[PDB]
């Protein structure tokens, strides 16, 4: 649509009168523009990084130009099967490949990282290399994938309002996960056979590593403190899991924002316009390092036009050109706010719309509340005037109760005698009409401007129509020519009615919106409400309208989800290795992953905002994937072979740890800009960021001398009696 | 098996572009809409009735109109709301998945019912129904340089000349007018009208 | 009689705008204001339900009247309000009460 | 009529409200002297027929309001645009009895 | 629907005038849950007798 | 087929285990009703027009 309008415009521009042009207040458009492309960036430069990685581990070029080319394929591909299903390029589905990218750098790495070994073994053989390595990988690969998928699928699979905003996640990943594979039983295996193939330097880890072989095994023996320190690792989860705050989304600074400046009922369009202007005065001199523009409009409501309320577009410059929060839309509305409300007699005030957020988290509640009989907007208000006063009683908890501007107003009536006007000669109509046109606007008919039919009213010279005296102006042919005046047939007389009539569903209603603020949980708000909601006089009712429609409907328990996960994260498992028992081997992993990340997120100022689950479960199973490789040389380098006891884990984690090293550093450097980010989307970035690189370095180490204990914790403490 | 291709490849450096270019393709079309739609739609009929007056808008249309809804599927709940600005907008929120299209006409149906009681006034008026979200997309300015025009000519203008097309097109669901188009405006005087002996009738 | 306009103007709003729910015929029929003519005293007075119909129409109905502070005000001005006019008769004493 | 005293009364205002209608090309119109007016509206490629005729349609629907009374008594009408096809079997009498 | 009718049904109850029930006749959705049980249950018992 | 799973049960019990763990859910938010939509769709036209 956007391109559409500006470009229609386009066609116009050429013809308008002189000086004449289009200025562009508040735009939403062009930060989605720069955002989602802000996040291409990142894809494009660490596949650089990556690129980087798989070479100070393997230190070719054509041997490093293979992993590197596979993840642009894979992705690439997965712009396609987005395409296939329906989908579209935006956020989720774009960090989705982002944390994603993972899951491709590893893929090629296991396969090209390991017919690097056995070219450690058969002297100077390519094809026999890669070859031998599959086979006794391919199954393997297959297997991590037929796995992972529970580890994502499970979610975007709850739906709701949010629901559709995970399940973007999920498709993006659950495939291109997929052409992964089929890229790695197509591409990585042969082209690594087709151009495959500092003392201290590259010694560096070899001499490292069977000081790593040397601290496994050993570990646990003279000591058994090792099997506990998981207990306390995870009984470390757990805590600081129920310390995290949790949030849907990240609002953001998307270079935009408006004031609201509702003046209080019955004010004039001349002091509205007064609040308007230093409103726009304020913005054009204080904060003017940001506020770019300021497109001070008055007497448009936004539930509603009104001579007063107003709002002002404010629109900041390109970021870039302001470092630092406290050139952030949220701070540069912060104080903005301060400002106001304090010389200004209205209640004006500016925010930042939360991105995503078409309801979903406006945080607090509407309660509509509805007059259920025949009672009367005059009944009502009070029975809100009531529910209203407890409301502060119970400050207790965070509120902030309040209804919407439809605060009851003089009127001035003007009751005609239909007596008195017969009796003169006047007709009813001839006054009607002369009330409701002189002080009311009339549209006869339709004139043509310019040839460009346009309208014709009727009506009287502001002059003539500003105090009830006036109303003593206007006079009206009767049938004997007399002129009378209407202090002759009628008679006015002041009092309260109101600008404003809700309606909810039939009913006349009156909504209160407000909020559980800082503190306690948004369904006290709404039980405290509904008691206090129940004493009100007979005949009142109420009901939820909005966020809250939403928050007794759409909350399909994710544990109750995340469960139906185990048990196929482990029947799959199973299933993998034939035995109802090594499968824990792994599982056990998911903890040393999410000990980082429910770390850093608290280290950081941050939340359990989606962004934090995808780079949980990005881990949280990548995790239990480089396990799987490693406890998969078990049970075969044990199975298969001359080997046992600790034999097997032998050059199974010894073998382990040049990949997982690889990975886990080609991922983790990759994702060093989302951390500490510039700040155009910045929010969405950090966070993706800092749950990972502080969850990623978390299970690397802390997993690695981690796996081996479990798989002998596992099938040895099955053997025992 | 990765045996045909590592014999055999070139069979895979193609797979791999034919693959890439699919997602080349793919790319220059791909929606790159915002974020995904969460949105439950809504419609809002809203009509107007000169000089009136809340009370009076309402007991007079806005409860005519609503009376007249049902037989609307998905339809969350609707919430009327209409000011004394001789002013009213009334705006059903229908399911999630609901094919805007078809409330959008649904709704339709109902309201077409009730246009032959509203008074005249309102009829005249314009009376509208509607299917976009309520925050606004954007804001289009339109300043005067040499200042050889003034606010009022400006509203005037971009009416004639600019909305029309606007609200006009595919995707602009709702344009409304920071002002507005001019029209033969005919300030009365009493005073006169009574001098003479007439009246606004 | 009585309950039936209880279910038209009070329920039958809400059920026909539930869900699932189809169409909604209601057995009965809401309040109308019914007004009945007496033929021999009608013309008891000179007067055909015409003139009943004129009066219905003139002394119960509703009539907008702009606002003192109108639209566009004088460069000056404070006091903006509704002016209330004429009004719908909401009881059945008035209804009684119309002057044929 | 006559082109003005058409294109001012109906084809314009009519085509000042085609503002909703979805996926929209361009909208041409014709204002000729007998008082005719045909205001077609192509639209993109494969949008719904059935459903742009509607709001189009539909949309009319709320200027009426705004066509004058002798119009809206002859009913604007609404359709998709062909006018050539199938077979056109002809109906004339061969013996001068009836006229056209 | 059923299940949204008598819950609608069950919001304007409180508010009923001085007595005032809600008698449900005719309504044949009492049939359907019962024609479910029965199937349903002959399949466990289909289950059984093989 | 045989030959495999039949030397290698765990998998297969497992493809069993999960063919009735995810099914079955499906059974808990299923629709529920006598007939699907068995009735050919109809519409009305209603015109009512005074005595």
């Amino acid at each position: 649509t956007a391109a559409a309008i500006r470009a229609e415009l386009a066609k116009m521009e050429p013809f308008f009168p002189s000086g004449l042009k289009i200025v562009y207040p508040y735009d939403t458009t062009p930060f989605v523009k720069i955002s989602i492309h802000e996040v291409v960036k990142t894809l494009v430069e660490a596949i650089i990084l990556v690129f980087l990685v798989m070479y100070l581990f393997l230190q070719n070029f054509r041997a490093t130009l293979i992993p590197t080319i596979a993840v642009p394929v894979v992705l690439l591909g997965t712009f396609a099967v987005l395409a296939a299903f329906g989908f579209s390029i935006n956020t989720l589905t774009m960090f989705g490949m982002v944390l994603a990218i993972g899951l491709l750098v590893d893929d090629a790495i296991v396969v090209v990282e390991n017919v690097e070994r056995v070219m450690a073994e058969e002297g100077l053989p390519p094809k026999e290399a890669t070859r031998k390595s599959m086979g006794q990988i391919q199954g393997a690969l297959v297997g991590i994938a037929m796995v992972l998928s529970a580890v994502f699928v499970p979610m975007a699979f709850f739906g709701g309002s949010t629901g559709a905003i995970y399940r973007q996640f999920s498709i993006t990943i659950v495939s291109a996960m997929a052409l992964s594979v089929l890229v790695a039983l197509i591409l990585t295996p042969a082209l690594c056979a087709t151009m495959l193939k500092f003392g201290w330097f590259n010694r560096m880890f070899e001499k490292s590593t069977h000081h790593y072989t040397d601290s496994v095994g050993g570990i646990l023996r003279s000591t058994g403190r090792y099997l506990v320190l998981y207990l306390i690792i995870v009984v470390g989860m757990a805590y600081l899991f129920v310390r995290l705050p949790s949030s849907f989304l990240p609002d953001e600074d998307q270079g935009v924002f408006m004031t609201m400046v509702q003046l209080p009922a019955g004010a004039t369009q001349e002091r509205t316009q007064k609040v308007l202007n230093e409103v726009t005065h304020y913005y054009l001199t204080k904060e003017k390092n940001n506020v770019e523009s300021v497109f001070a409009v008055n007497g448009f409501g936004f539930a509603g036009r009104g001579q007063n309320t107003g709002i002002a577009f404010v629109s900041l410059k390109d970021w870039a050109d302001r470092p630092g929060e406290e050139n952030k839309v949220e701070a540069i509305t912060m104080r903005a706010t301060r400002a106001f409300s304090q010389i200004k007699d209205a209640m004006v005030f500016a925010f930042n719309l939360p991105a995503i957020v078409e309801l979903g988290t406006a945080t607090g509640f509407d309660f509509e509340l509805i007059d259920q009989a025949g009672l009367g907007h005059e009944k009502l208000t009070q029975a809100r005037n009531q529910l209203l006063a407890e409301a502060a009683k119970h400050p207790d908890m965070l509120t902030s109760v309040r209804p919407n501007g439809l605060e009851d107003t003089p009127q001035f009536k003007i009751d005609i005698d239909q007596e008195k006007a017969q009796a003169l000669g006047v007709s009813i109509n001839d006054i009607n009409t002369t009330l409701g046109a002189a002080w009311g606007g009339s549209y006869v008919n339709d004139f043509i401007d310019r040839g460009r039919v346009k309208k014709v009213y009727v009506m009287s010279e502001a002059k003539y129509r500003m105090l009830p005296d006036d109303i003593g102006d206007w006079y009206v042919r009767a049938a004997d020519g007399q002129m009378v005046p209407f202090s002759a047939f009628s008679s006015s007389r002041w009092e309260y009615g109101s600008p404003r009539l809700e309606r909810y569903n039939g009913l006349p209603s009156m909504e209160i919106l407000g909020q559980a603020a800082p503190g306690k949980s948004t369904g006290e708000a709404m039980e405290l409400m509904e008691q206090l909601a129940s004493k009100l006089p007979t005949g009142v009712g109420y009901d939820w309208t909005g966020m809250s429609y939403q928050e007794r409907l759409s909350g399909n328990q994710a544990p109750s989800l995340y469960a139906i996960s185990l048990i196929v994260v482990f029947l799959c498992l199973a299933a993998l290795y034939e035995s109802w028992s090594i499968p824990f081997s792994v599982m056990l992993v998911v903890p040393l992953g999410v000990i980082g990340a429910l770390l850093a997120a608290t280290f950081r100022g941050l939340t359990n905002d989606v962004y934090f689950q995808v780079g949980l479960l990005t881990t949280i199973g990548l995790s239990a994937k480089n396990a799987i490789l490693i406890v998969e040389f078990a049970k075969d380098l044990m199975d298969k072979e001359g080997k046992g006891l600790i034999e097997a884990t032998l050059d199974a984690v010894r073998m382990r740890l040049r990949p997982i090293l690889m990975t886990s550093l080609a991922f983790i450097l990759g994702v060093m800009p989302l951390v500490i980010s510039t700040g155009a989307g910045s929010g969405a970035q950090n966070a993706v960021g800092t749950g990972v690189m502080g969850g990623m370095v978390t299970a690397t180490v802390l997993a690695i001398f981690f796996v081996p204990v479990f798989f002998v914790v596992v099938r040895r403490r099955f053997s025992r009696k | 098996m990765p045996n045909f291709f590592i014999d055999r490849p070139i069979f895979a450096w193609v797979i791999a572009i034919i693959i890439m270019l699919a997602g080349g393709l793919a790319i220059l079309k791909l929606p790159v809409a915002q974020y995904p739609t969460i949105a439950p739609p809504a419609v809002t009929i809203s009509a107007s009735y000169p000089g009136a007056d809340a009370k009076t808008v309402q007991d007079t249309v806005t409860q005519v109109i609503e009376q007249n809804m049902n037989g609307i599927d998905n339809l969350m709940y609707m919430s009327s709301n209409s000011d004394s600005t001789g002013t009213v907008q009334i705006t059903l929120t229908f399911e999630s998945g609901t094919d805007a299209d078809i409330a959008q006409v649904q709704v339709q149906n109902k309201l077409q019912l009730a246009m032959p009681l509203l008074p005249q006034e309102v009829q005249q008026q314009g009376v509208s129904v509607e299917k976009s979200s309520s925050s606004f997309l954007m804001v289009v300015g339109v300043i005067n340089t040499d200042g050889t025009m003034t606010q009022e000519d400006i509203s005037d203008y971009v009416a004639a000349n600019m909305k029309d097309a606007i609200s006009r097109t595919s995707g602009v669901g709702d344009v409304q007018l920071f002002g507005s188009q001019y029209a033969m405006r005919i300030w009365m005087n009493p005073n006169e009208l009574n001098k003479f002996q007439l009246t606004p009738v | 009689e009585d309950i039936s306009d209880y279910v038209a103007a009070n329920m039958k709003d809400a059920i026909s705008r539930t869900s699932g729910v189809g169409d909604v015929q209601l057995f009965g029929s809401q309040y109308a204001m019914r007004i009945w003519m007496n033929p021999n005293e009608l013309n008891k007075f000179q007067l055909t339900p015409v003139d009943v119909i004129t009066a219905i129409k003139a002394q119960n109905a509703q009539v907008a009247a702009g606002q003192l502070g109108g639209t566009p005000p004088v460069k000056g001005q404070q006091l903006n309000a509704s002016i209330i006019a004429q009004t719908r008769l909401t009881s059945t004493e008035e209804f009684g009460k119309i002057l044929l």
